RNA sequence: CAGUCAAGCGUUCAUAGCGACAUUGCUUUUUGAUUCUUCGAUGUCGGCUCUUCCUAUCAUACCGAAGCAGAAUUCGGUAAGCGUUGGAUUGUUCACCCACUAAUAGGGAACGUGAGCUGGGUUUAGACCGUCGUGAGACAGGUUAGUUUUACCCUACUGAUGAAUGUUACCGCAAUAGUAAUUGAACUUAGUACGAGAGGAACAGUUCAUUCGGAUAAUUGGUUUUUGCGGCUGUCUGAUCAGGCAUUGCCGCGAAGCUACCAUCCGCUGGAUUAUGGCUGAACGCCUCUAAGUCAGAAUCCAUGCUAGAACGCGGUGAUUUC
RNA sequence: UCUUAAGGUAGCCAAAUGCCUCGUCAUCUAAUUAGUGACGCGCAUGAAUGGAUUAACGAGAUUCCCACUGUCCCUAUCUAC
RNA sequence: UGAACAGCCUCUAGUUGAUAGAAUAAUGUAGAUAAGGGAAGUCGGCAAAAUAGAUCCGUAACUUCGGGAUAAGGAUUGGC
């Protein structure tokens, strides 16, 4: 017979399959659409996710309740140091899909990039690129020649680019190397805007700017082998039910004679690739300042690190994204930051945020004070100081 | 914004922190944590607890501001 | 809320399934409130129906003077007693739940009120905002 | 369940909406008829949980007609994309009321689903009452108590490794398969259009909310073997300090992790169409959205985007062993 | 008025005994095929086939109320094997 | 300790026997805790939770006058 009580539907059938990723880096499947006007410049970048935070910003919305009026929000805190530009590939269209054909890399790469080429970096001869150098030593016999076959073809160009993981507390050694696609015009000047960065840096405030309309693109965080009752929200059974009850009872009818690609079943949760789209950055932090949580009200001398550090991250020596809401993947992730596909007026995409005060206090608990200044200004002189 | 002071131990309250009780005759308490909500939810007396900022005051402990 | 909602609110954490006994917070001379309804409640499997401070309710007097009794009639919640949180950030929460008597349009039944109010629930309903006497 | 004809109803008027007397069909969600398969056994009602499908569409999307001034309503089309509830009584399917909602539409999948649950009913053996029988006993008459067994095999499904493709590593492409968002309210429009008045909208815009989904732990709450700190009982270590035992001795707080519409954030825009309304325009010197041609258009379809990446699909790139 | 050997008296009841039946009325609930109190031409109650009531007692059946609680809204976490 | 050959700890005496090692997924078995609500779940409060000792106060209808009765409902409890 038919169903008793219609009821919506467990999970969602356009996210299938719950298997765990292919790689810990997350790959951006499409980039915002290129128009041949505005100046070379990249879509997209590299950073790790530290933690979330507590801030304060005097909320501007014409006819809403809180309207010139006081909210407090939490927005995650992401590490950007600036990555290095080393080689670009293009790419020709064709009838079965883009290809790439050639890829023209810089001259010399650093300790920490080279790295990810090899599984064992400690018993090796580090001989990465070694006769790739040696293309190098003469003006331009293999290089610009490559260089002019990417300029005749390759309607679209990518730049390769990886991360500076020296720079961060984490001690991962290793760099993540990435493609980012240029969206500029003649792609001509493309390839002479990779060129001429070569073995040179590029900073995130080259590409995102205050209030500007972002996406994220990461890894979620892996739960290993998981019920059916918390992997897509079922109903538990009764109490009194024999042979467990944190189960789906029924996962079929006898016609069809056999399981169902739709029935909730139990399975690997977490560890998938997810876009997270529609997310505001609220402050673009620069490491090469002390400050860095002081706004134009708060006006002291802290950075965006909470008393203590980061909880399982460390610092934030770096320039730093913070952007509101919570994007996928957990601390210490790679992440990849990437520019909105359309353009978004919508009365809140278009809303000009300026913060009032951020939350440093300690995350490793109920954290009391904001500064070792206030801490000792507060509870007085202790038995520990003299 | 305006930092709240906490009314079971006077501890600083920062914007988002806490949890705001009123009682039925209208009056608001505001806890910095669970920690002192939970001991009001006892009746335990401010003055008797020894870190709660009434306690010291009480006892003069770091009252060398006003002389 | 209904046809007396002037305005919006946000959304606040449900406190109140079905079958809650309420206290009666104004002089129409009923002691506490049965909920069997909440206005503008969604469906869902199973869902009971929740209510929260501001929603206006199908409640049932359980005691008080028998002519409020065996009859159903509208109500206005104005005590909550679950934490919610606000959008300036603070969670707040009163020591019991407390409701009042009005009319479909949200003309209270009662003159007065009893204790303090949501600020919620005042700013939605202008008669219940009259009566009351502290606010918060 | 749907037609065909049209005596009448409908102030006049067959067909706005109904429609008698007749007549043609469809379906197998009723109940019948037959006994074709199963009696060296296919686990029978109902409820719970869950998935998908059908459309004879309840609402939501867009339209057509009226005995459509407005509002409300009724008939009809494209439409199964999305949703169709919480309860009182009964074992109930069924039924009847309370209430919310946009609505509380109808069905199948061995009258879906018992090695998924329950056992309230039916349907063993105990027992009671009424009627019947002299009697043993009978009663789709009523009542109460009455064991719910096994998956380690194959396939299916969800996840997870994996040889051979000179070796290894990195960055990619995208055939294919899946796909998602949904609905309501309030303000404004506007007490305006419309109407004698009674009453009384809509388009655009704004703030939110319902249901659903994917994440996340800054805050709040929960969780305590952090056995982290403190306190308390009985006993044991001559006493103190410090500790053992009481299957974590008990209580208060309790970081980290996990976690909650009990917490926070987020959930895209292009084309082609359906119904329908139009253009030019013959057929048919007139006329006609149609015959050729053609314009706009639905929650429709295909795309953008999102997910997996063919483990016998592909590309670029680094290095590629010398007792 | 026919008829039996006598024609159900005292009592009791939609009761564990009533098909029609979810009987009718009141109460109980917002809503009750449940429960209780009444009515009785009672298919088919009824007197040691024992009728009626009954304090106390009951791992007997049924209804409601208070306190209580993850039974549930709506699930989450921890420990041992 | 305590009313107590109750439960809990110890002395005399007797054992240290039950295949082990390493991790801490799902579902389990056993033990638990849960904010707001409080039976709305369910055939049915099934299970679980709540109360509990002792001292003092107070204790209804009904009754075979014996009971009901620990009725119900309250207050106290340590150490010196
Ligand atoms: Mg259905
Ligand atoms: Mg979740
Ligand atoms: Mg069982
Ligand atoms: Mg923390
Ligand atoms: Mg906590
Ligand atoms: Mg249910
Ligand atoms: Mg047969
Ligand atoms: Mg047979
Ligand atoms: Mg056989
Ligand atoms: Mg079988
Ligand atoms: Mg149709
Ligand atoms: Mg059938
Ligand atoms: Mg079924
Ligand atoms: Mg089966
Ligand atoms: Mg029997
Ligand atoms: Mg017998
Ligand atoms: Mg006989
Ligand atoms: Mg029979
Ligand atoms: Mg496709
Ligand atoms: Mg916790
Ligand atoms: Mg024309
Ligand atoms: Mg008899
Ligand atoms: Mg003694
Ligand atoms: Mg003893
Ligand atoms: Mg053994
Ligand atoms: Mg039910």
């Amino acid at each position: 017979s038919h169903r008793k009580y219609e009821a919506p539907r467990h999970g969602h059938l356009g996210f299938l399959p719950r298997k765990r990723a292919a790689s810990i880096r997350a790959r951006v499947k499409a980039f915002p659409k290129d128009d041949r006007s505005k100046p070379v410049a990249l879509t997209s970048f590299l950073g790790y996710k530290a933690g979330m935070t507590t801030i304060v910003r005097d909320l501007d919305r014409p006819g809403s309740k809180f309207h010139k009026r006081e909210v407090v929000e939490a927005v995650t805190v992401v590490d950007t140091p600036p990555v290095v530009v080393v080689g670009v590939v293009g790419y020709v269209e064709t009838p079965r899909g883009l290809r790439s054909l050639t890829t023209v890399w810089a001259e010399h790469l650093s300790d920490e990039v080279k790295r990810r080429f090899y599984k064992n970096w400690y018993k090796s001869k580090k001989k990465a690129f070694t006769k790739y150098s040696a293309k190098y030593a003469q003006d331009g016999a293999g290089i610009e020649r490559e260089l002019a076959r990417i300029k005749k073809y390759a309607s679209v160009v990518r730049v390769l680019v990886h991360t500076q993981i020296r720079k961060t507390p984490l001690a991962q050694k290793k760099a993540h190397l990435a493609e980012i696609q240029l969206n500029g015009g003649s792609i001509s000047e493309k390839v002479d805007w990779a060129r001429e960065h070569f073995e040179k840096t590029v900073a995130v405030d080259s590409v995102f700017e205050q209030n500007e309309m972002i996406d994220a693109i990461a890894v979620t965080k892996g739960h290993g082998f998981e019920g059916v009752t918390h992997r897509w929200g079922t109903k538990k059974l009764p109490r009194k039910t024999h042979r467990g009850l944190r189960k789906v009872a029924c996962i079929g009818a006898w016609h069809p004679a056999h399981v169902m690609w739709s029935v909730a079943r139990a399975g690997q949760r977490g560890y998938h690739s997810r876009t997270s789209i529609n997310h505001k950055i609220y402050r673009v932090g620069k490491g090469d300042d002390e400050a860095n949580g002081a706004t134009s009200f708060d006006r002291t001398k802290k950075t965006i690190t909470p008393m203590g550090g980061f909880v399982h991250y460390g610092e934030i020596k770096n320039d730093f994204i913070m952007v509101k809401g919570c994007i996928p993947g957990n601390r210490k992730r790679i992440v990849t930051l990437r520019k909105s596909l359309y353009t978004n007026t919508s009365r809140k995409a278009l809303e000009e945020v300026s913060l009032k005060w951020i939350d440093t206090a300690s995350k490793f608990g109920k954290g009391r004070f904001q500064t070792p200044a206030e801490k000792h200004a507060f509870m007085g002189t202790l038995k520990k100081d003299l | 914004m305006k930092v709240e002071i906490d009314s079971f131990s006077g501890a600083k309250i920062y914007p988002g922190r806490g949890t705001l009780f009123v009682r039925g005759d209208s009056k608001i308490f505001r806890f910095q944590n669970s920690k002192s909500a939970s001991l009001f939810k006892q009746r335990k007396n401010p003055r008797r607890i020894a870190w709660t900022v009434l306690f010291r005051k009480h006892h003069k402990k770091g009252i060398t501001e006003e002389v | 809320s209904g046809n007396g909602a002037q305005g919006t609110k946000f959304r606040i954490s449900l406190g109140l399934p079905v079958g809650a006994i309420m206290n009666c917070a104004d002089n129409s001379g009923a002691r506490n409130l049965y909920i069997i309804a909440v206005k503008g409640s969604g469906s869902r499997l199973n869902r009971l129906p929740a209510a929260s401070l501001g929603d206006m309710v199908m409640a049932t007097v359980k005691k008080g003077k028998p002519e409020l009794r065996k009859k159903v009639m509208p109500a206005i919640v104005v005590r909550q007693a679950k934490s919610w949180r606000r959008r300036d950030g603070v969670f707040l929460y009163f020591e019991d739940n407390a409701g009042v008597i009005a009319n479909p349009k949200g003309e209270m039944k009662g003159s007065a009120i009893t204790g303090p109010v949501g600020k919620e629930c005042a700013d939605l309903w202008p008669r219940v905002a009259s009566n009351s006497g502290v606010v918060v």
